[PDB]
């Protein structure tokens, strides 16, 4: 049960004397019993990566066997809550220490044992029934918003024995009991899961679902969905933030799960600080958004072995929120400083790089993790349905498109993000590309737009081909000089710098363009689309008749009417309202209508 | 002129007040060395073998 | 209180660049401090990198020479590096190991303080918020400095960063609406005449009383410098965060640093990064940088503000990619700027500080600030790519307006990053200037800047 | 190429000599 120390050489301690030693079991290394994982053995000695400062271990300290690989604990006392890699409490830290700073080898648990939380047992469960792995027995009030599901754990199955009345418990209370085989096992709130082992579910489903993120850009030309993958690039200023914010303010998400994995500390403190102040509106009332969010914490300066089981505990109390019936969006932010730790831990143990110095098992390990998500039928006996949407954040050495984390990522996600530098330069946020961006759930996504928008998929082609058409005759006009031009491409600019201007460009800082609906999204697109095709068609039957018509004399015709459009970014979704904005927008097509038919 | 005048008394009051402050520092230490030599001379005539906590007997 | 007697062995059993390696040693303990004494009797002190069975592997800070395998005693502390700190280490001059080098007593502690520092729980932050106004229009205009921040200066060979560096000392202090800073400085491999320039620069300034100097000269110790920086921010630390104060630490060639860093990883044989740097540098940076910042319930802060100088002016080296990853931001020295007389040579279109946002705008500086920065640095890379093919196609091929931006090229170039080596520009002087110079255009093609803003700010 | 081929020979001697 006690291995010693044998080498201590960085992050990296060599045991001897440790003979059944799992891999990637746990130990406690010296004597102040830092957690550490074994990940080499050779004989009797064990190589142990350690999650703390090794700064002052002899060689002769006692090695500890716990037998048990890195795992969370999963119960009421999650929701609001702030960890580290290692689902450490930050706020419980700090308060039972009375100080500023983290001790070496801490040992303080998740979830609090003290707090007395409302039970309520399921109605029709009752001493005798048959329970198996995933059934809700219970239901915990956790606050206002969120209701917690007391699952059983999908390993276990029995009779049960006693359940516990309606009542107050804390999470050391025992509130079920199973016999399977004459055997008995008590169960009490909270159970434990490894963070490297994914959860069981019945069947994994095809997403179909968008996932609204506010922006027109993103909702429009390249949907995610529930249960999707994304790739963002981390990029300061281009527009990443809003869409942090936005998928917890307001969306169709119950969860919202924030990893953070290398962070600047003075850019963690903000995350922290501001947190806890955003509110949304559910049922008329205002409600902190910190009732459905938890936020795992890493800062650059932390361990290496911390940084790299950053990702998987988050990953893992997405699932178990999943598993639930709830429909979970997490963000994993500087993938890149994952791949970064993986790189350095990997050197440290003397093994061959592939690419760059990466490991070669570097799009092995991010597949494990990006194919975690996706939408599922819950394991268990009531029918429930989930979702678990991963954005991950790649950030670029530079600006390659061929750095091994963002080639390797690009094989694996079906949604792409990308950024131009040149928009970015310009002011122009949010700085998508919109020419190398993709998405590859606009089939998915068809029989719900021919059900509940069902003319949006023919203007999101034409808006794409006129933007493609565009940059066709950008370089053409940067060098010749627009002298000898068809009026046609006279329109396909003049429109295509509306379409840029007023529907792409999106301002998040203001209270009308924070959150902009589909609806809204649509009926901009429709009106400018419109527009396109009449002054097109005017411009096009006209064209060896008397009285030739041109761009010119379209704009001088209709110069108000084109700036109802370039105005319709203006209206406010909570100032004015759904049917509001509809007549509006009505009312301007049959302005622009009247206007082309007198004209022509 | 005047800085030729200034440069030696204004040398003159430093040396004045370094003085005052070295006055100030005997004084603390003439009433406080036997206290500090007893405890020194205690911990150093005090002494408790000991084993590294590592040793396997 | 460590009481036992201490052991010293004479059995070296290897000698190998900056490293010594030792058998026998008795239960050896990592990172533990070992004072060596040479045959003739000249000591020396050395920090354990590791440590296997018997075997200890020293790396001595001032070398390997005169150094033999029988005669060598190693005397080991029992005991990690805890630096001395004290308040009166300010107006005294250090060597890169902590020796007094002006002629001045061995510091008296008041506390022993661990140098690889104490990690502050996240929770216990604060998040900076109080601009400071450096003086230099480059910087609080368009790149603004928060009071906690840490922002580098990446620069390269034969430019002005110590100029930069020292104007920035010796102007920084808060945006006037109705005491300042304490310094710490660590040199890390420069010259004796950059030494003698900010020494001189600190006392004929009246700066002194408040300054404290660790100095690693070019003819110093190669692997002193891989603690230098860390006692210039144990004092930091000690002076922020219990004497409460607010300290502005300069570290100069954290590039010195990395090639130290480089040559103790490549004397251990170990598998190495990009270039031949250590493949944990990353980790190495980030706990330098991190040591940075407010904490809760004490009214102290810690500035920060590297220095590098980029091999080959490029950016994508090991070490400015690395120190991009971990500050925030970065002030870009340009050499082409430098090439034409242009002080400071700072070039905005790299430069960038991510705790702007938040410390600039109404109530703070005024409300007008985002939108002139934002515009001028839209007018200036729009400018850019104009005169890049004006000079290839064509100019006289120039249209109306791709002469409006050349022009404007050319008085920004002037007007607003040109300030000279001892002018001290307020912010409000600075967002003076950037009107007059948006100004030239018509105020249809600023399409950055709200209607609200250039209503009330436009027409003067 | 020759620094990653360094330490596998330095592997390669290490455990033969060992």
């Amino acid at each position: 049960t006690f291995g010693y120390v044998h080498g201590v050489s960085g992050p990296v301690v060599t045991a001897c004397d440790m003979a059944g030693a799992a891999m990637y079991e746990l130990v406690r290394v010296g004597h102040s019993e830092l957690v550490g994982e074994i990940i080499r053995l050779e004989g009797d000695m064990a190589t142990i990566q350690v999650y703390e400062e090794t700064s002052g271990v002899s060689v002769g300290d006692p090695v500890l066997r716990t037998g048990k690989p890195l795992s969370v604990e999963l119960g009421p006392g999650i929701m609001g809550a702030i960890f580290d890699g290692i689902q450490r409490p930050l706020s419980d830290i700090s308060s039972q220490t009375q100080s500023i700073y983290i001790p070496r080898g801490v040992n303080v648990s998740a979830l609090s044992r003290d707090i007395k939380w409302d039970f309520t047992p399921c109605k029709n469960l009752r001493v005798g029934s048959h329970i198996t792995g995933g059934d809700i027995y219970g239901i915990v009030s956790e606050n206002s918003l969120i209701k917690h599901k007391i699952m059983l754990p999908p390993r276990n199955r029995g009779t049960v024995t006693y359940i516990a009345p309606p009542g107050n418990y804390d999470t050391s209370d025992v509130v079920l009991e199973l016999e399977f085989e004459g055997v008995k096992e008590k169960f009490t709130m909270v159970q434990v899961w490894p963070v490297r082992q994914v959860r069981p579910v019945t069947e994994k489903l095809p997403a179909n679902h968008p996932l609204l993120t506010g922006q027109r850009v993103l909702d429009a030309l390249f949907p995610c969905v529930q249960g999707g993958t994304t790739a963002i690039p981390g990029a300061f200023g281009c527009g990443k933030t809003v869409i942090s914010q936005s998928l917890s303010k307001y969306s169709n998400s119950d969860v919202i799960i924030y990893v953070g994995c290398g962070e600047r500390g003075n850019e963690m403190s903000e995350v922290l600080r501001d947190f806890p102040e955003l509110t949304m509106e559910v049922d008329g009332k205002v409600e902190s958004i910190m009732k459905r969010t938890a936020l795992v914490a890493n800062t650059s300066n932390m361990p290496v072995a911390a940084r790299e089981a950053s990702i998987y505990t988050g990953i893992t109390l997405s699932e178990y929120f999943r598993d639930m019936g709830y429909h979970v969006s997490m963000m994993a932010d500087s993938t890149s400083r994952w791949a970064e730790a993986l790189r350095e831990i990997s050197g440290r143990l003397a093994e061959m790089p592939a690419d760059s110095g990466y490991p070669a098992y570097l799009g092995a390990r991010l597949a494990s993790f990006y194919e975690r998500a996706g939408r599922v039928k819950c394991l268990g006996n009531p029918e429930r349905e989930g979702s678990v949407s991963i954005v991950g954040a790649v950030s670029p050495p530079g600006g390659d498109f061929s750095d091994p984390v963002t080639s390797a990522t690009l094989g694996i996600v079906q949604v792409f993000w990308g950024l131009d530098k040149k928009l970015a330069q310009r002011k122009h946020f949010p700085s998508v590309n919109w020419l190398i961006s993709y998405s590859k759930y606009m089939r998915a996504l068809d029989e719900y737009y021919d059900k509940h928008f069902t003319e949006f998929v023919p203007l999101r082609t034409k808006a794409k081909e006129i933007l493609q058409e565009e940059e066709d005759l950008a370089e053409i006009v940067q060098l010749v000089g627009k002298a000898s031009l068809a009026e046609t491409d006279k329109i396909t600019l003049e429109v295509a710098k509306l379409i840029k201007d007023d529907f792409l460009q999106q301002n998040g800082y203001t209270p009308y363009d924070r959150f902009c609906p589909f609806y809204k999204t649509v009926g901009m697109l429709s009106n400018m689309i419109a527009f396109y095709d009449m002054a097109r068609r005017a411009v096009e039957t006209t064209a060896q008749s008397d009285n030739k018509i041109t761009w010119s004399i379209i704009r001088e015709h209709m110069g108000d009417i084109l700036y109802k459009l370039s105005s319709m970014k203006f209206k406010d979704p909570l100032k004015d309202g759904e049917a509001k904005i509809k007549s509006d927008y009505a009312q301007l097509l049959e302005d622009m209508q009247n206007a082309f038919r007198s004209l022509e | 002129a005047a800085a030729l005048g200034s440069r030696g008394s204004c040398s003159t009051e430093v040396e004045k007040e370094t003085q005052e402050k070295m006055t100030i520092l005997q004084t603390y230490f003439r009433q406080n060395r036997d206290e500090v030599l007893d405890n020194l001379l205690a911990f150093v005539c005090d002494i408790r073998p000991e084993i590294h906590e590592n040793y396997r007997i | 209180y460590l009481s036992q007697p201490r052991l010293t062995y004479k059995t070296v059993s290897g000698v190998n660049g900056p490293l010594v390696i030792l058998d026998h040693v008795k239960f050896p303990r990592y990172a533990e401090i070992v004072h060596l004494t040479l045959p003739d009797g000249t000591k020396r002190s050395g920090q354990v990198l590791e440590v296997s069975g018997s075997k200890a592997v020293v790396q001595v800070f001032e070398g390997t020479s005169g150094i033999d395998a029988k005669k060598t005693s190693c005397e080991f502390t029992g005991d990690i590096l805890r630096t001395p700190v004290s308040e009166d280490m300010l107006g005294r001059v250090f060597n890169g190991s902590g020796k007094p080098i002006d002629r001045g007593p061995v510091v008296l502690a008041e506390d022993f303080l661990d140098i690889m520092g104490q990690p502050i729980n996240p929770q216990c932050r604060i998040y900076p918020e109080e601009m400071i106004q450096t003086g230099i229009s480059a910087i609080d205009g368009m790149n603004s400095i928060a009071r906690g921040q840490k922002i580098p200066i990446f620069s390269a060979a034969g430019l002005p960063h110590n100029e930069i560096a020292a104007q920035i000392c010796r102007q920084a202090g808060l945006v006037k609406k109705s005491e300042n800073f304490a310094i710490v400085f660590a040199a890390m491999g420069v010259n004796m005449e950059t030494a003698r320039f900010f020494k001189s620069d600190f006392e004929e300034n009246g700066s002194m009383d408040n300054v404290c100097l660790f100095l690693n000269l070019a003819n110093d110790p190669t692997i002193e410098r891989i603690i230098t920086p860390r006692l210039a921010l144990t004092t930091a630390e000690f002076l922020a965060y219990q004497c409460e104060k607010h300290v502005l630490v300069i570290l100069t060639d954290m590039s010195s640093y990395a090639e130290a860093l480089r040559e103790v990883s490549a004397a251990r044989e170990e598998v190495p990064g990009r270039r031949g740097f250590p493949g944990y540098m990353y980790t190495d940076l980030a706990t330098i940088y991190e040591r940075a910042g407010r904490v809760e319930g004490r009214n102290g802060s810690i500035t920060q503000i590297p220095i590098l100088t980029m091999p080959n002016d490029d950016i994508t080296h090991p070490i400015p990619d690395l120190t991009g990853y971990i500050t925030e931001g970065q002030i870009y020295v340009d050499r082409q700027l430098h090439n034409r007389q242009i002080y400071p040579p700072i070039n905005v279109l790299p430069s960038l500080s991510r705790l702007m946002k938040s410390a600039i705008g109404e109530g703070m500086t005024r409300k007008d600030h985002a939108d002139v920065s934002n515009q001028l640095y839209a007018c200036y890379a729009i400018g850019k790519d104009v005169q890049a093919m004006k000079a290839v196609v064509g100019e006289e091929a120039l249209t109306s307006d791709d002469l409006l931006y050349l022009e404007f090229l050319q008085k920004f170039e002037r007007n607003f990053i040109a300030q000279g080596p001892y002018e001290n520009r307020t912010v409000f002087e600075t967002l003076d200037i950037g009107w007059q110079l948006l100004r030239i255009f018509p105020k249809e093609m600023l399409k950055r800047i709200p209607q609200s803003t250039l209503s009330e700010f436009y027409p003067r | 190429f020759y620094r990653l081929k360094k330490i596998q020979e330095k592997k390669k001697i290490l455990k033969e000599k060992s």
